[PDB]
């Protein structure tokens, strides 16, 4: 429950797990539709590890 | 001695080792096949010419390691200094930095 | 252009060029604040207005060493302030450009004393560095942190005092006036002097620095200081429009700028300059000697944003040049180390974690179709739009994207939020990606490409134009390529940025022209402020002004020479040219010698592609910003009236 | 299998349409005079879409032309340019501008002197 | 990571064949030398393996004193392609500099 | 050809930046240091009507372009095989489209017949474009005739022409625009010339490496890609003009781009007056 | 050299009132051959500063870069405008009232 909601504020710290590619682009998210955008990709790839 | 080389397979005519032969010297040279932009334009030293100077191969200048030097005893350098060889891993933390 | 390299000079060398380059650029400051001077203490009309001193007006005049008024009294006042403040800036500058040639030349000798203090051991100031310090940086830049922020807490402390006593501005909590400037003065003082007090103790570590890498160090911090130019921008622009700078940027409108080069009072031909010369002819208006510079009102001119963005733009300019040259020189030391074989023996995520050339072109992928995306969608938006206004196709305004306003949730960012808004946040965004391609081929593709680890070739030179026609051409593909496109395509977000801060239109290339219902989208879109025309129209509507101006009109011409001329080396034609000038050589050889006994034994020069690239880049941005500033310098020119529907 | 290639560009293109019309509904705009706020954010996304798919589909087509152009095309290259642009000229006659644009009585206005004479009606 | 490591333009190292001497008769004279040019090699089993597996490439330059042609196995139904062994391939580097003027 | 050339180039530019100098008087010159005064002679002034430097201008602008142009144009007449400097480098040309040899003597671009072709037409778009501003009536004698700053609208009563010309040359673009923006059809040309004019320069300038670089980016990230969330799909190559063929494209694209618009110019109008300005005392 | 008054011998022109006609030829030329030097001084004197500039300057250069700008503004003031246009009367503006109160008058 604390890396989702570190998601929410915080979606590339959540993503820290994927690759340092995947964080870069978790972050440029955040800087370019933040929250909804960036949600999402958080959102998509930690179900994706469930 | 030295008696630097040009790999004609490798060779792209690039031309940076011409320029750094002495003006007078100019014992690297342009062979031309045909379709420039197929590759056919090559470099080639001629050994007669050459005076083992080294400015050719010194430089680091040739980008496909065509350009060799042939040490007295008999060794081909690609280059100056080629990068020592690694075993590598992309080192990924567990709890902190990078996890996983 | 490479003599003052990072390697050619040590860390002694650098401290001393840069204190002596701030003490010429405290020359240059106390030169402009004289030019500021629009009486002079002794009575006599002082210096007209120069933007050079505009840009800074505004700020001199918070600090009370300018004023805003305008009766020869109290400006007889203001004069003899910024004299006496450019005093001190030119001798504190002699002082600094002192210490700069005793750095430089390494000869750290007390006049007085003769001790020859050591870079590498030195007490700082004496006792303090002792009671802080406790001894210096042995070495490191890493141990040099926390004493720069100590260095930076104390000049705080000192602009503190400064104003609070020389300047006459108590430190005083409430951000509505320059007392505030005091306050926080002190206040960035204790946290830059804690933090450094932390770093000294506890020093930070990035391995790929510290070690050889006065350009690394260089690279970042020119990087890191890119983006700081850039978020001074925009927060000079969101400021200098808030209520709380008004008295000292918006009332530039309220006074009349003499400005040189400016529209003169012109006379007939059949004019004679003796005593009050009316006889002989008529000057253009009367009231005003013939040949002066005639008022112009900043209220037309709009100075306040003229003035604003300038130095926003300046900043922005500045900016992204800083994070172009910072990622080229990392790239050369990128570079530098791959050739060494360093790059795998670095042991730190900015190295290593881009090492692999899998994730590098992952990178560089993301990048590229993110610029695909959003240029594709914000050039669709801008064409549709004009399609529509010009009603191309049977189209009309209706079927463009009016509604398309940037969500209210990002609505906050802009006064007037209309899809100009949307295609300028997008334009930058896409302007950003571009830009980035280039820059991400630099910090990665370095030394080698995949296209080039495929093809068997290494870029070793770091400046080398080409590898020749080989696989088709490899034309600009070394990084300083990379840097000049780079430049090339940042070109237009910065463009982007001036015509979005100059009043453009820039969601459709003909807003405001009579055509069709080009001049409707302030109807349609219910828009408050009337934008300056759009983005081909908008040339127009400011060539109004840069026209009635001999010295912008200069301006456009120089800078439009200047901007054609880079054709010749960016081009393709370097061949050409080296024909040709051999050609020259031998007409100029027999030509003298008949017509001349003489003989020449001289050679026209013909640049090589690596420094024509660097000359034609060079160019191409000087001319196009050089007329930027005719754009930013005609006049903020976009009014707050909408402008009915067209019918 | 190129129909998951033309799935996703369709599928695309649909996504496109309906963020459009979403983020319409969400920006608080006022429609027009006339029009209504269902019908217009979908004409932009036409005006759009068409135009991205107009564009890449002459690039494509121009290069498989290049591709494709030998000297069989003697006679396929010209007279299609040809009846595309009989086509083109119909096409402005039938469908673009119906007429040669005479006033609503149908008077011809046709020479400088009559101009005059109309533009300064009482 | 891989590119980095070594010449950035040989994806496997590569290893010239510089110096092959007859008089020794058993050919164990081919001393391989990697481009880097440190480690004067012979052409051992597990030479052999790397060679197989693709990790090193062998090359032979053709101005020398000639290595062994038809004394190291070669075939010659094309233009002669040598090999160590038939399941081996030194690819010969071709250097045309007397040739050419 | 160079000689006279370089002649003609300088002293008629110079004319024309000195005029343009005393138009915007910069540097406090008035319009009378500008050559006002030069005009075809009694001898030649029957080739045109209202003599004045903007006459003189164009026949020295046209000889100049001219020549301009016949110094790549006797390049590929001659020097299509060997040239002075490639044969001194001991160089040989064996095609017509080469596009370069590479970075040796620090550089060889565009010494073919074909790059010498498309530098002769990029040097001759002065000439043409010189024949517009001429015909459409632009006072090709200097950049900013007609502007209103400083001396230039005295250009008429100082050099007492008969005719008002439409503009300098650089306020020609404005003047001429100002009917061109109140069409939509012109301002669609306007635009697209532009567009394939700057398009022009993604391969005339010295980049093809640079895109073929980043094509085999664009190749693997469509590779990557189409089989990340496209579910496998991997095939296509991102194809990269030549340095042949891109100045083909960019020589092409370049003159249409300007002869797109030039085309502009001659059809807004004439729009030279035959009552000139009074002076603006 | 002296071609050009040739020149305007010949190509009858109107001289220009109060202006000689032997002189405007002759300005007119001197302007010319004056913009030629300059192009050829800044060429021919920036070539020999790019093969002279060196690390042995370090301060000179930027403290000449110093003094010529301070001599431009100098110039600015002394020699090209003199006063922030003052007023036949000699009355300052510099307000935008004033200049509206002057647009008045
Ligand atoms: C243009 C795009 C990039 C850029 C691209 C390059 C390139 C490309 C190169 C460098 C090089 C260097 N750059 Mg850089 N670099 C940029 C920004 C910067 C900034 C900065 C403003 O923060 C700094 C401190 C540096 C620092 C440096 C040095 C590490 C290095 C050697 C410079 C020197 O000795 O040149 C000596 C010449 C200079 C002093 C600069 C030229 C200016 C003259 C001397 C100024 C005074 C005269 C006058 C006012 C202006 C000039 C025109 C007049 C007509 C004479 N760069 C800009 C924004 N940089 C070179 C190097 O060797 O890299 C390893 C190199 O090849
Ligand atoms: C604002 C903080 C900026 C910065 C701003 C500048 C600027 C600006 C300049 C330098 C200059 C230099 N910088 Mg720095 N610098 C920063 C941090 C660093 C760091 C570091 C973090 O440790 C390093 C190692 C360097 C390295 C260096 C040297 C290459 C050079 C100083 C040597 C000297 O003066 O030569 C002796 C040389 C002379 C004194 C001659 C100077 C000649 C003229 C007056 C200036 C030439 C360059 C050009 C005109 C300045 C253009 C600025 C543009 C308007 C954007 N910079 C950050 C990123 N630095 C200067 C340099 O030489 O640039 C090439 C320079 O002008
Ligand atoms: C404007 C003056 C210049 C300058 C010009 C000089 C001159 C001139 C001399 C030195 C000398 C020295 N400089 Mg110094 N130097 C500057 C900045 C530096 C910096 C830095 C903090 O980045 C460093 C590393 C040094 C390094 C050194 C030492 C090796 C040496 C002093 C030994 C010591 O025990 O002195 C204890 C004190 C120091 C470490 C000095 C620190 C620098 C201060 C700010 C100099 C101020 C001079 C000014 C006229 C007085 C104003 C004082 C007010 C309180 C502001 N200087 C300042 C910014 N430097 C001195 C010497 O050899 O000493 C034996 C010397 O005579
Ligand atoms: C972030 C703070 C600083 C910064 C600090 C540093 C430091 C420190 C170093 C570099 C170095 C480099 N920098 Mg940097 N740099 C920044 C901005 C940039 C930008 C840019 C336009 O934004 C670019 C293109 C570059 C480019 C480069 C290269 C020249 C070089 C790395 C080459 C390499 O192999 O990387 C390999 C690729 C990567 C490591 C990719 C992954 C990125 C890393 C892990 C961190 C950023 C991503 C972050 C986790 C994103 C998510 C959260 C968001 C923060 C919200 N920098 C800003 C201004 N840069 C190094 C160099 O050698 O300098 C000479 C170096 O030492
Ligand atoms: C110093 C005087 C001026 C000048 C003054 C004029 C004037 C005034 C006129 C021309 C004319 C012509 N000149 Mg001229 N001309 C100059 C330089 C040149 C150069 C060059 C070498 O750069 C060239 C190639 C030309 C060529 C030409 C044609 C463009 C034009 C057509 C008729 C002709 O040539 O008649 C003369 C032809 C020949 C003598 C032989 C071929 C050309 C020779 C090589 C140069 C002719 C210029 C010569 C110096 C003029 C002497 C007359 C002076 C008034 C005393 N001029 C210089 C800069 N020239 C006429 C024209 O059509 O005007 C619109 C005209 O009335
Ligand atoms: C003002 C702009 C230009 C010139 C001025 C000019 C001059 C010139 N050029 Mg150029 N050029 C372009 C612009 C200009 N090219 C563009 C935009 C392209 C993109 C396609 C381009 C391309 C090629 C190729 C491919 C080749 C050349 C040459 C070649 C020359 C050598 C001899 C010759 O041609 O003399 C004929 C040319 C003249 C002597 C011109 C007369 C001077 C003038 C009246 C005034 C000069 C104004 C000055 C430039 C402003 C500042 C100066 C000072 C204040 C700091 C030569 C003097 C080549 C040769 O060497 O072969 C002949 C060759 O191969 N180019
Ligand atoms: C409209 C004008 C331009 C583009 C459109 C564009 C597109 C582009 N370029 Mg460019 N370019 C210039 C103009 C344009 N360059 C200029 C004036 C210079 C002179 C300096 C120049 C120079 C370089 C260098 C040196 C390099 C590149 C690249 C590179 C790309 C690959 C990666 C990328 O950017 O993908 C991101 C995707 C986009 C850039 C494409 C979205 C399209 C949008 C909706 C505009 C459509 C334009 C037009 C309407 C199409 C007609 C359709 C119909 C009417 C027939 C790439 C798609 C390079 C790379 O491959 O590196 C990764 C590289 O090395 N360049
Ligand atoms: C100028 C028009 C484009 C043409 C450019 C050409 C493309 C390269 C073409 C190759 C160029 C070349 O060189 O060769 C041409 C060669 O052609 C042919 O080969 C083919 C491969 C068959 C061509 C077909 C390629 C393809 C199907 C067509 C092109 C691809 C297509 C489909 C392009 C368009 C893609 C799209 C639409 C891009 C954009 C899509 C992404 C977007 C818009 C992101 C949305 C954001 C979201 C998630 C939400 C946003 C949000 C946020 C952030 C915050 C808040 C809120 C409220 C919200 C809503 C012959 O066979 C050969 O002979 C010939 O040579
Ligand atoms: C900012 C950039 C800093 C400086 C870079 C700026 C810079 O380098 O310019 C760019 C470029 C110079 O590049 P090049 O390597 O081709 O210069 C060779 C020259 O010798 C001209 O052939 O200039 C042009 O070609 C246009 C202007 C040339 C006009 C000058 C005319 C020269 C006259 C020579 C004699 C001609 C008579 C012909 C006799 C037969
Ligand atoms: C993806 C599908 C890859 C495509 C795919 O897998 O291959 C389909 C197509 C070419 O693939 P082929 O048809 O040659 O492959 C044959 C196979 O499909 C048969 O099994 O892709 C292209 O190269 C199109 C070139 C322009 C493509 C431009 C794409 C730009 C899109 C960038 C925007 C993305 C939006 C995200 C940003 C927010
Ligand atoms: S060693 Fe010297 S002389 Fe011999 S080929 Fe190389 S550069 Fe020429
Ligand atoms: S055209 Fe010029 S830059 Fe390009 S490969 Fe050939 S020589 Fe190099
Ligand atoms: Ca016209």
């Amino acid at each position: 429950i604390r890396r989702l909601i570190l998601a929410f504020i915080l979606p590339p710290a959540a993503v820290m797990n994927k690759e340092a590619g995947t964080i870069m682009l978790t972050g440029i998210l955040t800087l370019w539709g933040w929250i909804p955008g960036v949600v999402a990709a958080l959102i998509m790839i930690s179900k994706e590890q469930s | 001695k030295k008696h630097y080389f040009i790999i004609e397979n490798l060779c792209v005519g690039c031309g940076l080792c011409l320029d750094k032969c002495p003006p007078k010297v100019n014992a690297i040279g342009y062979k031309f096949y045909g379709d420039v932009q197929e590759g056919g334009f090559r470099c080639y030293i001629d050994q007669a010419a050459c005076i083992s100077c080294s400015a050719c191969f010194s430089g680091d200048e040739c980008p496909s390691g065509a350009l060799i030097e042939v040490l007295p005893d008999g060794e081909v350098l690609d280059f100056s200094y080629t990068p020592p060889e690694r075993l590598d891993f992309d080192l990924r933390f567990l709890h902190r930095f990078h996890r996983e | 252009y490479q003599i003052f390299d990072t390697e050619k000079l040590d860390d002694e060398q650098v401290v001393g060029g840069h204190l002596a380059l701030l003490g010429v650029l405290g020359f240059i400051m106390g030169i402009y604040y004289i030019s500021g001077i629009q009486v002079f203490p002794w009575g006599a009309p002082g210096f007209h207005d120069n933007w050079f001193y505009l840009t800074i007006k505004p700020r001199m005049v918070s600090l009370g060493i300018d004023t805003y008024s305008t009766k020869t009294a109290d400006l007889e006042a203001a004069g003899a302030r910024l004299l006496g403040w450019a005093a001190f800036h030119f001798l504190v500058g002699s002082v600094l450009i002192f210490g700069g040639w005793r750095h430089w030349t390494h000869n750290l000798t007390n006049p007085f004393t003769g001790r020859c203090g050591n870079f590498r051991d030195f007490r700082f100031l004496g006792k303090f560095g002792d009671v802080v310090f406790n001894g210096t940086s042995a070495k490191s830049y890493k141990e040099a942190l926390g004493p720069h922020a100590v260095y930076m807490s104390l000049l705080f402390l000192g602009w503190g005092i400064v104003m609070w006593a020389i300047l006459g501005f108590a430190p005083i909590p409430d951000f509505q006036t320059i007392n505030s400037e005091t306050f926080m003065s002190f206040v960035f003082a204790v946290i830059f002097f804690a933090l450094g007090i932390y770093w000294w103790n506890n020093p930070p570590n990035a391995a790929i620095h510290l070690n050889d890498d006065m350009k690394a160090a260089f690279s970042v911090h020119l990087t890191a200081i890119g983006y700081i130019n850039i978020a001074l921008g925009c927060i000079a622009f969101v400021a200098f429009q808030q209520p709380s700078f008004a008295p000292y940027y918006k009332e530039l409108d309220k006074l009349v700028f003499y400005l040189y080069g400016e529209p003169f009072n012109r006379v007939s031909f059949n004019f004679v300059e003796q005593g009050g010369k009316v006889i002989s002819g008529a000057k253009e208006f009367a009231d005003f000697p013939a040949y002066a510079i005639l008022p112009k009102s900043g209220e037309a001119f709009g100075m306040a944003r003229v003035v604003t963005n300038l130095i926003v733009f300046n900043h922005i300019i500045c900016g992204v040049l800083y994070v172009f040259a910072g990622v080229y020189h990392g790239g050369q030391y990128l570079l530098k180390i791959q050739l060494n074989g360093m790059y795998n023996q670095i042991k730190s995520i900015w190295i290593t974690k881009g090492r692999d050339q899998e994730v590098q072109v992952k990178i560089l992928g993301t990048v590229m179709a993110l610029c695909f995306a959003t240029m594709l969608s914000v050039y669709a938006v801008i064409v549709w739009n004009t399609i529509c206004e010009l009603n191309i196709f049977g189209t009309n305004i209706t079927m463009s994207f009016y509604w398309l306003k940037p969500l209210p949730i990002f609505q906050w960012m802009f006064a007037d939020p209309s899809i100009n808004d949307w295609v300028m946040a997008h334009v930058i965004t896409a302007g950003s990606l571009f830009s980035l391609i280039a820059l991400v081929r630099i910090a990665f593709f370095a030394h080698t490409s995949p296209l080039w680890d495929d093809l068997g070739l290494k870029k070793n030179s770091y400046s080398f134009p080409c590898l020749g026609p080989v696989y088709g051409g490899t034309c600009g593909v070394s990084i300083q390529d990379q840097l000049w496109f780079a430049m090339l395509w940042g070109i237009k977000g910065l463009s982007a940025v001036c015509w979005y801060i100059d009043g453009a239109w820039i969601a459709s290339m003909m807003y405001g022209v009579p055509a069709a219902d080009a001049k409707a989208w302030d109807s349609i879109a219910h828009l408050h402020h009337h934008y300056t025309s759009g983005i081909f129209y908008y040339f127009w509507t400011e060539t109004v002004t840069i026209f009635s101006s001999s010295h912008l009109s200069t301006i456009l011409m120089i800078g439009h020479l200047v901007w054609f001329i880079s054709f010749a080396v960016w081009f393709e034609d370097r061949g050409s040219r080296l024909e040709g000038a051999d050609i020259q050589t031998r007409t100029i050889r027999w030509l003298g010698k008949k017509f001349l006994n003489r003989d020449v034994n001289f050679r026209f020069p013909v640049l090589t592609i690596s420094d024509s690239k660097l000359a034609g880049t060079f160019l191409y941005f000087g001319g196009t910003f050089m007329l930027v500033f005719l754009f930013l310098a005609n006049g903020f020119y976009q009014t707050n009236s909408p402008l009915p529907p067209p019918v | 299998s190129n129909g998951k290639l033309i799935a996703l560009a369709v599928g695309g293109a649909v996504l496109m349409g309906a963020l459009f019309f979403s983020v319409s509904f969400l920006t608080g705009y006022i429609p027009a005079p006339n029009h209504s706020a269902i019908l217009t954010p979908l004409r932009s996304f036409m005006g759009w879409f068409l135009l991205i798919f107009c564009a890449s589909i002459i690039i494509m087509g121009l290069g498989k032309m290049s591709s494709a152009i030998s000297d069989k095309w003697f006679l396929s290259f010209p007279l299609s340019i040809f009846v595309i642009v009989m086509v083109m000229f119909l096409s402005l006659r039938v469908y673009w501008e119906k007429g040669r644009t005479t006033t609503v009585d149908g008077k011809y206005i046709r020479t400088t002197a009559e101009l005059k004479e109309f533009l300064n009606k009482p | 990571s891989g590119p980095w490591s070594g010449n950035a333009v040989h994806k496997a190292e590569k290893y010239f064949i510089t110096s092959a001497k007859r008089d020794r008769d058993g050919k164990l004279q081919i001393e391989l030398v990697p481009a880097s040019g440190r480690r004067k090699l012979s052409p051992t089993p597990e030479m052999i393996r790397r060679l197989i597996d693709g990790e090193i490439e062998i090359y032979i330059l053709t101005t020398q004193p000639d290595i062994a042609i038809d004394m190291n196995k070669e075939i010659i139904d094309m233009e002669n392609r040598y090999v160590i062994d038939f399941d081996k391939r030194g690819v010969k580097w071709t250097m045309r500099e007397i040739p050419v003027f």
